[PDB]
């Protein structure tokens, strides 16, 4: 079986040409034309890089060409991308794939994606949550259970969170949050509990990071 | 295009020819003059297509 | 500020249809919703239906989706609604109303008035 | 500026819907085009990667046909598995730019949410901060009121938001409103709330609350 795998998930930083690998499994690596997708939340498909890695010619969109350059090391089995002058908008999850559909008698649909990883270049949060609870009143209740909370928004790669070693998930709920006006990111989860255990069972909120695994944990305590 | 168009490929070297009518689908590796570039490189084992 | 108007209704024969209208003026509807109710002779109320601007159809309560259907006309501020197959529970007033807010998708409803529809 | 639109921003449809919509660019053209859908922020499905031409994985419910600037993507049937988004992509020229598309949504009867507050604690005030969320839950439609009312007052450009994806478990939706404060603020605020008007609420729902609980 095919297939293709960039690095672990990491930092990448403006102003700067950073150097950007993945491999090719299955087959020689100058067997396929490798392509680069820079798919976003919102947008799709990309163009922005082509390589045909043994004729060694390239080409690259409106928006990268002149600043960027890929350079293929068979004795590795590698291909690198020279990438600079980074905009906040490459918050996308990469994948460098397969356009060697020149073979197959179909003229160049992409067959195999790399595994591709969530590269971090945005100003959200990590090292360091904050933690801090939210509890609501047990007079807005509904089917007869209360709900808790917590939030955390300060520092810098994107945030995930926990409550406990996943015990008890009578109901959750979490958001894809929004980024305060300072440029910096929060995000917030929801727990549901039967009203007698609301605030007494001291539940405990928890946050950590995979970039650096700093990790805090504080109380939340709700009002029967 | 104006100054790519790189994935329509086609032939431009190779050593053996093939009967009519015959079935072939390879896209190996060419040699090098000296023993074949498996995976490496060599004097310039230049790619079929 | 608010003024709404009505039109049709009166006691009619069963099994049959009938139509409603409503209307407003002083003012633009374009940014607000519109919304119908019904209430039977010395009961209580209950839902009829609204009307969405994108066009996508409409909009009706449980038990009464099968056989109502609503339009409305922002330029004039009209409110047109329209049943089927009467039945002795639905012989009631219908209400108009106005699914209001400041130039929002939301809506906070306001009543007006209504017309009477009695079966024979 | 070679784009393709979509005019039903929210085309929302019930399970076994005839439709026959369109996706319609500047510029018409007969080949080197393709179709996907795709969820947010995952990669897109090889649906139609020809004009008129079924790839393999594609079920019958959808199809694809058309011509010249305009497109039509014939639905037989809406899945509810479908909330998700289409493209109407195209790779003609060089220059490339990705489409607009279409949000989908399944069409279902109205149920009564769920409505709660979320005032603070004192360890935010001990601690130099202060907020507040209201949240609302279990409604089918795609937008509802999480207004603020900061001291009967409307708030904006300091407050945050949140919402979700249709619930595909019984096509649900849910939204929230956030706050955050320093401390003069909150020791002059007296009353906070956020009021909420529903198809079947007959009178404004006003969920409020004070500073020293």
């Amino acid at each position: 079986q095919v297939q293709l795998v960039q690095s672990g998930a990491e930092v990448k930083k403006p102003g700067s040409s950073v150097k950007v690998s993945c491999k090719a499994s299955g087959g020689t690596f100058s067997s396929y034309a490798i392509s680069w997708v820079r798919q976003a939340p919102g947008q799709g498909l990309e163009w922005m890089g082509r390589i045909i890695p043994i004729f060694g010619t390239a080409n690259y969109a409106q928006k990268f060409q002149g600043r960027v350059t890929i350079t293929a090391d068979e004795s590795t089995s590698t291909a690198y991308m020279e990438l600079s002058s980074l905009r906040s908008e490459d918050t996308a999850v990469y994948y460098c794939a397969s356009l060697a559909s020149y073979s197959s008698g179909w003229e160049d649909v992409f067959d195999i994606w790399g595994q591709g990883t969530m590269v971090t270049v945005s100003s959200a949060s990590t090292k360091g949550p904050s933690v801090f609870p939210l509890a609501p009143s047990s007079k807005s209740t509904s089917g007869g259970t209360a709900a808790l909370g917590c939030l955390v928004k300060d520092y810098f790669e994107p945030v995930t969170v926990s409550w406990n070693s996943g015990a008890l998930t009578s109901g959750v709920h979490t958001f894809p949050a929004v980024l305060q006006s300072s440029g910096l990111y929060s995000l917030s989860s929801v727990v549901t509990v039967p009203s007698s255990s609301l605030g007494t069972q001291t539940y405990i909120c928890n946050v950590n990071h995979k970039p650096s695994n700093t990790k805090v944990d504080k109380k939340v305590e709700p009002k029967s | 295009k104006v100054g790519g168009n790189y994935n329509y490929l086609y032939r431009l070297f190779r050593k053996s020819n093939l009967k009519p009518f015959e079935r072939d689908i390879s896209t190996e590796i060419y040699q090098a003059g000296n023993k074949p570039c498996n995976g490496v490189a060599g004097f310039n084992c230049y790619f079929p297509l | 500020q608010v003024q709404l108007q009505e039109s049709g209704g009166g006691l009619v024969q069963p099994g049959g249809s009938l139509r409603l209208s409503c209307a407003a003026s002083g003012r633009t509807i374009s940014r607000y919703a519109m919304s119908w109710f019904r209430q039977a002779p010395g009961k209580e109320r209950e839902f009829v239906a609204v009307a969405r601007r994108s066009g996508d159809g409409a909009f009706y309560a449980d038990s009464v989706q099968g056989r109502f259907t609503v339009s409305r006309d922002d330029a004039k501020n009209t409110v047109y609604l329209q049943m089927n197959s009467l039945k002795p529970e639905d012989t009631a007033v219908y209400y108009c109303a106005i699914d209001s807010d400041t130039f929002y998708s939301g809506s906070y409803d306001y009543w007006g008035q209504g017309t009477q529809v009695t079966v024979s | 500026d070679i784009q393709m639109t979509q005019s039903p921003s929210s085309l929302s449809a019930s399970v076994g819907d005839r439709v026959t919509i369109t996706c319609r660019a500047s510029q018409g053209i007969s080949s080197w085009l393709a179709w996907y859908q795709q969820k947010p922020g995952k990669a897109p499905k090889l649906l139609i990667y020809d004009a008129s031409n079924l790839e393999t994985g594609v079920p019958s419910r959808f199809s694809g046909s058309g011509s010249g600037t305009d497109f039509t993507f014939t639905i037989s049937s809406l899945q509810p598995e479908d909330i998700a988004t289409y493209y109407c992509q195209q790779y003609d020229n060089l220059p490339l730019t990705f489409g607009g598309g279409t949000k989908v949504e399944i069409k279902r009867t109205v149920a009564a949410p769920s409505v709660f507050i979320f005032p603070p604690s004192d360890e935010q005030l001990k601690s130099g901060t202060a907020s507040v969320v209201c949240l609302l839950n279990n409604f089918y439609p795609r937008e509802a009121k999480v207004q603020w009312k900061v001291d009967n007052a409307l708030q904006s450009g300091n407050s945050q938001e949140s919402v979700t994806e249709q619930d595909s478990k019984d096509s649900t939706y849910s939204l929230s409103s956030t706050l955050t404060l320093s401390k003069a603020d909150y020791e002059k605020h007296k009353v906070y709330a956020c009021e909420v008007t529903h198809q079947g609420l007959s009178s404004p729902v006003t969920k409020s609350f004070n500073r020293g609980e």
